[PDB]
């Protein structure tokens, strides 16, 4: 990918200040005139099969455009160096937004924000794209509008075990049972069902403005998540509303096949206060 | 507190040697060799020719909590007992928190076990005494709990002492770093895995599980096969689900005494309320035995691995 293969006309993009790190390279602010987010990755695998599947996925993201999904603009691969360029999201991550003292969440605002996220997840699923990393840090809220970030990015194979707590909360039991040292994240069973479970945790965050499990050890969270007992307890421990808790119990369903689709979840969010 | 004279004379000698070194930074040290990782290095200090052990952990986070971590960790200057490894200092440097400790001649009991193959009951009685004394000292004097008891954190020396390392003093370091790791093994109690409020009772379990691994030379869960016992590839959740939903390990009935078998059985009770506390464990028959026993620990250690 030479970036000239994309419908966004490109003469020059400039890197700007980095804006935080993560497991997936370094994200820089940048200017296309518009600001953009540029993620710099490295392929240690350097194996043609990794790049062929990479070329498959980035060409699929080319076909995406939706008001609740971040605009994928281009990607250029000069192996092993790769870069992914998306529209820059002004405003606050939904993670830091609900945790604000000043923020004013309510039974309506949470329903509205959640329906936006479901529309974006509906579109991505319609195009057969599994997000694989839906969480509150990957959802942006600027005034009215809500945008999903960092979708499909886990299908990449770039450069003991260490697992953040924030990520574990969004992970469905199917996934955490398969985690083991020496196993790469690319081999984990992400799915449309695993995505609606992560929507369960983000809805909980909309209600509780915190994690569903307090910062425990990874091992502690792994058992609680994978046994489904952890979500059983937090479901009973503090309640908010029967109608609100119904969608939370549905999304966190232990058997993935008993989890609703996103198109169904739009209707459930409608029959609310 | 049953403080022996020879122990109190070796405690004073290192507290007055603790001020001879004073403070330190990063250029005062120099590497020697690889101790291990989970990183810690054998180190030569140049102002004071004492050889020390420096463990380095790489943490790039906001500096506001790095300062809160260092000030919580300086309390280790107050923690001093013959069963806790000697603490020198703590400082941030190059974004790598470094802990300067006593060097222990025999390393960790994890290293000792791999070279020794198995650990005899006679001598596991002595380390068990040291741990309960070290855990009572920590719970009584500073009101903390260990949270990470395992053989690789039990350290021995040719001097004959026993002391534990890597105990949880900083609450911020727990929420910020230590919680995110998960090894191939788990030494965590069944009530901690289910996320209830755990106390030092959870540490008792860790001690019990650790004792079984040292006694048989194999990590106990899943329990060995029937014929595998005579001679002497698993995901992490199947490990943790076994600890919660399966019987706890037990020592083989043919090789070890009741006092030992019952000791670990009281340590490995799944319910922490029925599990033995430290008061009940200090007066347990297996402790009364080994405390009154006569073992030359330094002789076993140096002849097992080849030190002097
Ligand atoms: N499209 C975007 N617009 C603006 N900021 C972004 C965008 N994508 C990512 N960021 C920010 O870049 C930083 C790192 O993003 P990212 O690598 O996705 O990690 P994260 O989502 O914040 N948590 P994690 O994925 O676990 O590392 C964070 O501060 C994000 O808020
Ligand atoms: N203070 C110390 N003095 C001497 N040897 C030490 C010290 N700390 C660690 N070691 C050695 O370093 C190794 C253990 O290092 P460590 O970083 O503590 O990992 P671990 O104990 O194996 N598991 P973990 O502590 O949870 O990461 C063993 O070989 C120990 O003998
Ligand atoms: C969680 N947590 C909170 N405080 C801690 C602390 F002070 C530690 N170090 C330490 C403490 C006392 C003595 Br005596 C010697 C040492 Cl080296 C460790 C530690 O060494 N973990 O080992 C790495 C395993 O990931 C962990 C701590």
């Amino acid at each position: 990918v030479y970036l000239q293969e994309w419908d966004i006309p490109f003469e020059q993009v400039e890197l700007g200040e980095p804006i935080g790190q993560g497991r997936w390279g370094r994200v820089h602010r940048g200017r296309w005139h518009g600001e953009v987010a540029i993620r710099l990755l490295e392929m240690d695998g350097h194996n043609q099969d990794h790049l062929k599947l990479f070329k498959k996925e980035v060409m699929n993201y080319r076909q995406t455009r939706h008001e609740n999904v971040v605009l994928f603009m281009g990607a250029c691969m000069n192996p092993p160096h790769l870069a992914i360029i998306t529209s820059f999201c002004k405003g606050r991550t939904l993670h830091s937004f609900v945790r604000d003292p000043k923020t004013s969440l309510d039974i309506n605002k949470t329903r509205q924000i959640a329906q936006e996220i479901i529309k974006g997840m509906g579109y991505l699923h319609a195009k057969g794209i599994v997000h694989k990393d839906l969480k509150s840090k990957n959802v942006f809220y600027d005034n009215g509008k809500v945008v999903i970030t960092d979708f499909g990015l886990f299908g990449i194979s770039g450069v003991q075990l260490k697992l953040s707590h924030d990520w574990l909360c969004y992970l469905a039991p199917e996934i955490v049972r398969e985690m083991t040292p020496g196993k790469d994240e690319d081999q984990l069973p992400f799915s449309k069902a695993a995505d609606v479970y992560a929507f369960g945790t983000v809805w909980y965050e909309l209600q509780a403005r915190d994690w569903p499990l307090k910062n425990q050890a990874a091992e502690a969270s792994i058992w609680q998540i994978g046994s489904g007992e952890g979500m059983k307890r937090v479901l009973t421990s503090v309640s908010l509303g029967k109608e609100v808790s119904e969608i939370l119990s549905a999304c966190w369903a232990f058997d993935l096949q008993e989890r609703p689709s996103f198109s169904l979840l739009m209707d459930m969010l409608e029959k609310l206060p | 507190l049953e403080l022996d004279e020879q122990q109190r004379k070796r405690l004073e000698a290192f507290l007055t040697q603790k001020q001879k070194v004073g403070e330190l930074k990063d250029d005062d040290f120099e590497k020697i060799s690889e101790l291990g990782a989970g990183v810690v290095f054998k180190v030569s200090h140049k102002p004071s020719g004492l050889v020390m052990a420096r463990k380095l952990i790489h943490l790039e986070i906001k500096p506001a909590i790095r300062n809160q971590i260092i000030r919580e960790l300086q309390v280790l200057h107050e923690c001093n007992s013959p069963y806790i490894v000697g603490f020198y200092g703590a400082f941030y440097s190059d974004g790598e928190i470094s802990i300067c400790m006593e060097h222990m001649d025999g390393g960790s009991l994890d290293q000792v076990l791999k070279k020794a193959g198995r650990i005899p009951e006679q001598i596991l009685g002595k380390v068990s005494i040291a741990v309960i004394k070290g855990l009572t000292y920590l719970r009584e004097k500073h009101k903390i709990m260990h949270r990470d008891v395992k053989p690789s954190n039990i350290l021995v020396n040719s001097r004959g002492e026993i002391k534990l390392c890597d105990f949880g003093v900083s609450g911020q370091l727990i929420d910020s770093m230590a919680n995110s790791f998960v090894g191939t093994r788990s030494y965590m109690s069944p009530e901690r895995l289910q996320g209830t409020h755990y106390s030092v009772q959870s540490d008792i379990w860790s001690m019990g599980l650790s004792l079984v691994e040292m006694a048989v030379g194999r990590y106990p869960i899943p329990p060995p096969d029937a014929k595998e016992l005579e001679l002497m590839p698993m995901a992490i959740f199947e490990l943790l689900d076994y600890i919660v939903n399966e019987p706890p390990p037990k020592l083989p009935s043919a090789v070890f005494s009741l006092e030992f078998q019952d000791f670990v059985n009281k340590c490995l009770i799944k319910n922490p309320a029925e599990r033995a506390d430290l008061k009940q464990l200090m007066v347990h028959a297996f402790i009364k035995r080994s405390d009154a026993e006569e073992v030359d620990f330094a002789g076993w250690l140096c002849s097992t691995i080849g030190l002097n």
